[PDB]
């Protein structure tokens, strides 16, 4: 988070938190309630988001292992979509990409290459999920949510 | 292997705070090609200035025989 | 307990008709 | 029903049914026996029609809600197909599209938009059902069925 | 139809007096809440179809109401129920913008029970659907704006019961 | 390096005087432009790899530079060019965010021209690819933000010339 | 424009504009510089918006008449996208959806059904165009542009 | 070349070529005729290998950028196949994978990710090319050629 980043920056220089860093931390603590409301909206609507986004993703990217007749593959893909929607909600709670990066961006390419799942298909699915999510968010809330989708997409692109 | 002959001046940005002993910061040396990108990035990020770069060893545009 | 081969059992009818095909193909 | 059509036509003019309307009524009531046979054919082959039409429709449009690995959605779509075959059988019995229109055409777009089922896919499925149903009757029996399937397809587009 | 300002003006006018400090404070509260009211109206307008879709899915679908012999059977009756839910959502948004429940009294609840009983429309299922719609809207716009919209959703539901 | 605020502060500090009204107006202009700068930085970060892909496709692919005998022949030299373009884009985003070209001078053009000359990297093709990157970024972020980013892309190109 | 709407509303009651209408008129003319700026942004970036929206839309909908190997169909689709951006710019200038509605929304379903262009595909393309266009607008400017894109999308579906 | 490798191995210890290096050098030198013959076979049958491997690879991987209906993409993929056959010929001649590493292996992943070419598809194409090339030579030559084909495939993975 930004709190952790500021504390680490202050610690490196063996100094207390400067007034500017404290002002930044205070601003994010003020915005915490709004971020919590946005994340609650994301969590309460995650099932519709995943349903619509998965239908769109199988329409646009049909040649994918989840869309291959295997029930297990389809179930795992849907579980992963729900997992990433929830992770984006939690990282919205925090206010920075650090939790989502630590849980599901660092090493995501290696994990899905070991699983033999194309990462471009994942990029397409995240794009569809982002579109569906943006459909049900205000522009102001989208300004908070979309960059995490973009961070995930960038971390997934080979 | 390809080698760069690099001249640089890399002053220390924290010598007052750490009170490290004074060191000569203007150097000329041979840097391997495989380390030159990282070395140049380090010099740039330390505020140093790269004065001269030459391809001391190797030929430009070589396709094989780099080892 | 040096043997674990009994736990490595790994992890049917297709759930989709005509898989891995695009809509409205010419 | 064509009988209701004749009665309401006479009522709009506040006159008794004219001899032409009585002639139409007599022809319809004497073709009712063939209409019952067509309705029985549709009823007894409903599952075959539904399965074959679903196979063809998923060949054309595989990425559809009824073919997304959700068993409930597949069951609901195939039940809808059976329901429309049922409504077309009703219309064959009644001699007009009024049963089909009143039960499954008025507000069909609104209902399927609320369900988030794209209407193009439903039109394609109706076309496949129409072909499957027509492959089970002579052309004379199939005139009415083709007309009613076209009516359903036009209501969705 | 009356909004918050018109209601306060009416109460002051029957007494033949300018707005007293209490009504002026209420007016200032309404003006301060106007920005949130406009944001909630925009949010509900942007997601009206999805709100009604989720309401039907979570309150009416796959029950005996949509089964044959149910009141949501046939396409016309299904579409009419969806239209009624659209009516409720739109007029709740109107009342939220106005900050007053007058429009619901004069345009939604007047004769609604008699009309529904005449048509055979299930009133209890309608109340449950309105509750589901309130829950969906609250999940969409947050707790505070959700509660503000729920005031008028509850007004509709209480009128129906 | 330096940003706009740091540059103004240093220019005022070398004279031992507070920020004169011209510097304060410049600082206000930078603060006003900061919203657009942050939006452009977000947009560029969200599309970095695609930007580099499009740059290579529209500037260097299917030319004599990727043919045998060209400097982008073999996979290692292609990868080196792509790496250089990635760094160019990231540092241009840094400079656009800072509103100052000093970081470009310190961490891009510091010995880059001499390295390219010693390696035989074609300077004309590099400038062409930087201009193509500027065009791609402009098509992504619009004309105004594209122009603002093209200021720093053109600074890179001029430094490499 | 909205001025025409106010004038016609006053004329319907055969009376001079009421204080509410004059207030609406003044509020509208107060925002002329902002409307002109938004229209300028839309006009300058029309081709970039069209290109980005086309790329996204062909990613989302691969089997569409635009993306079917016919260069004329692709050109016609991109011209349609440009024309709709132009109509949205007109609407922003006029302060109401009247230009867009009168030029490219009334009869849009009939025209695109005659051309055999599926309407869901056009809705998706409009969604992609809206996402590309709103990225160039500040938060103050995006309200009307998003509303008019939504107007087109609702007219199509 | 393996000669360079052994000379550099001797030089890293600042020492004249030891009997192990001399034995490796003599073993490599005495197979010059075989290596030149293999290189001639690869050069003469390059087009046949490319055509047959492209056919088999498009049969195995129909959904690839090569056969997506783009003539230039097909030509570029086939040219890449020919280039990799040429690099394998270079490696056969040199007795080591160093030409293959320095021309077609170091940074292959970065280059093909920039080009947006799936790496598994290139692995499958290399496998088909290896199957086609090994069928045009004896077992002893196949042992040497398959090593470098596997080197390419492993670098892609
Ligand atoms: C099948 C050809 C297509 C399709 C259909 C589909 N339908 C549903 C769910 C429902 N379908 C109906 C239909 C009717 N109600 C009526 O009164 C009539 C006229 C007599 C009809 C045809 C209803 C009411 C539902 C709601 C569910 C219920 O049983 O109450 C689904 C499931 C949607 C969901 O689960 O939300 C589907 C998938 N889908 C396709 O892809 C085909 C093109
Ligand atoms: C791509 C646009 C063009 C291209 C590039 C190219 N570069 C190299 C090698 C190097 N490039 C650099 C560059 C930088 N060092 C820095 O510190 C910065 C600032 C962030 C940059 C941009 C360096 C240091 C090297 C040498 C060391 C290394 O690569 O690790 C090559 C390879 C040259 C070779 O002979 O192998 C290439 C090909 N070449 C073109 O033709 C493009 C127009
Ligand atoms: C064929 C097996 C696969 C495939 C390939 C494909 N390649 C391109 C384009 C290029 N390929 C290269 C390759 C190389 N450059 C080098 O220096 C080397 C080392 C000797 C290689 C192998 C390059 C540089 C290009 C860019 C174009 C150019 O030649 O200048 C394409 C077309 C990409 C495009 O978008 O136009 C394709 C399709 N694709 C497959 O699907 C196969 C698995």
């Amino acid at each position: 988070s930004i709190i952790t980043k500021a504390i680490a920056s202050a610690d490196r220089e063996a100094r207390y938190l400067s007034p500017g860093e404290l002002r930044t931390i205070r601003d994010f603590y003020n915005g915490g309630e709004n971020r919590l409301r946005i994340a609650t909206t994301l969590i309460e609507n995650r099932k519709e988001i995943v349903e619509r986004g998965s239908l769109k993703f199988w329409e646009c990217c049909p040649d994918t292992p989840s869309n291959s007749g295997n029930r297990t593959y389809r179930a795992s893909c849907l579980r992963d979509q729900d997992w990433y929607i929830r992770l984006i909600a939690y990282t919205v709670i925090v206010g920075d990409v650090e939790p989502l990066k630590d849980i599901g961006i660092v090493g995501v390419k290696e994990m899905y290459e070991s699983l033999e799942i194309p990462l471009r298909n994942w990029v397409e699915c995240i794009r569809c999920l982002k579109e569906v999510t943006l459909d049900l968010l205000s522009r102001e809330d989208a300004a908070e949510v979309t960059p995490y989708f973009d961070c995930l997409i960038q971390g997934m692109i080979p | 292997m390809r080698m760069f002959k690099v001249t640089a001046c890399v002053p220390s940005q924290t010598r007052i705070r750490t009170q490290r002993e004074l060191q000569n910061t203007y150097f000329t040396k041979l840097v391997p090609y495989d380390n030159w990108f990282r070395e140049q990035q380090r010099i740039m990020k330390m505020g140093g200035k790269i004065v001269k770069v030459q391809l001391a060893t190797g030929k430009p545009g070589m396709n094989t025989g780099l080892l | 307990s040096p043997r674990h081969e009994n736990q490595l059992r790994r992890e049917t009818v297709p759930d989709k008709y005509n898989p891995r095909k695009a809509n409205w193909a010419a | 029903s064509i009988v209701t059509e004749l009665i309401l036509n006479a009522d709009s003019e506040s006159r008794y049914p004219a001899p032409k309307e009585i002639q139409v009524y007599q022809n319809f009531v004497k073709t009712g026996e063939q209409r019952i046979r067509i309705a029985k054919i549709l009823a007894e082959n409903e599952q075959r029609i539904v399965q074959n039409g679903s196979a063809r429709f998923w060949e054309r449009v595989p990425n559809t809600p009824s073919n997304s690995g959700n068993e409930r959605k597949t069951a609901s779509c195939q039940r809808d197909q059976g329901w429309y075959i049922r409504l077309i059988a009703y219309s064959v019995l009644a001699g007009s599209e009024k049963p089909l229109e009143e039960i499954g055409t008025i507000g069909i777009k609104e209902m399927y938009n609320n369900l988030e089922i794209p209407l193009r896919n439903i039109v394609e499925c109706m076309r496949c059902l129409k072909e499957e149903a027509l492959s089970l009757m002579s052309e004379e029996d199939a005139l009415e069925v083709s007309a009613y399937f076209d009516y359903v397809m036009r209501s969705l587009s | 139809m009356q909004d918050a300002i018109t209601a306060l003006i009416n109460s002051s006018d029957v007494q033949g007096r300018y707005l007293d400090p209490s009504s002026l404070d209420k007016l200032q509260n309404y003006f301060q809440s106007g920005d949130m009211r406009a944001k909630t109206a925009i949010a509900v307008s942007a997601n009206a179809k999805n709100i009604v879709t989720k309401t039907v899915a979570k309150s009416l679908l796959y029950t005996d109401i949509t089964a044959p012999g149910g009141n949501m059977y046939t396409c016309r009756r299904y579409a009419a129920c969806v239209r009624d839910l659209d009516y409720f959502l739109r007029y709740a948004t109107y009342a939220m913008l106005a900050g007053d429940t007058s429009i619901l009294d004069e345009r939604i609840l007047n004769g609604l029970r008699e009309t529904y009983n005449s048509l055979g429309v299930p009133i209890g299922a309608t109340i449950r659907s309105v509750q589901a719609m309130k829950e969906v809207v609250t999940s969409l716009v947050g707790a505070d704006a959700g509660r503000e919209m729920g005031v008028y959703f509850d007004h509709i539901a209480a009128g129906l019961s």
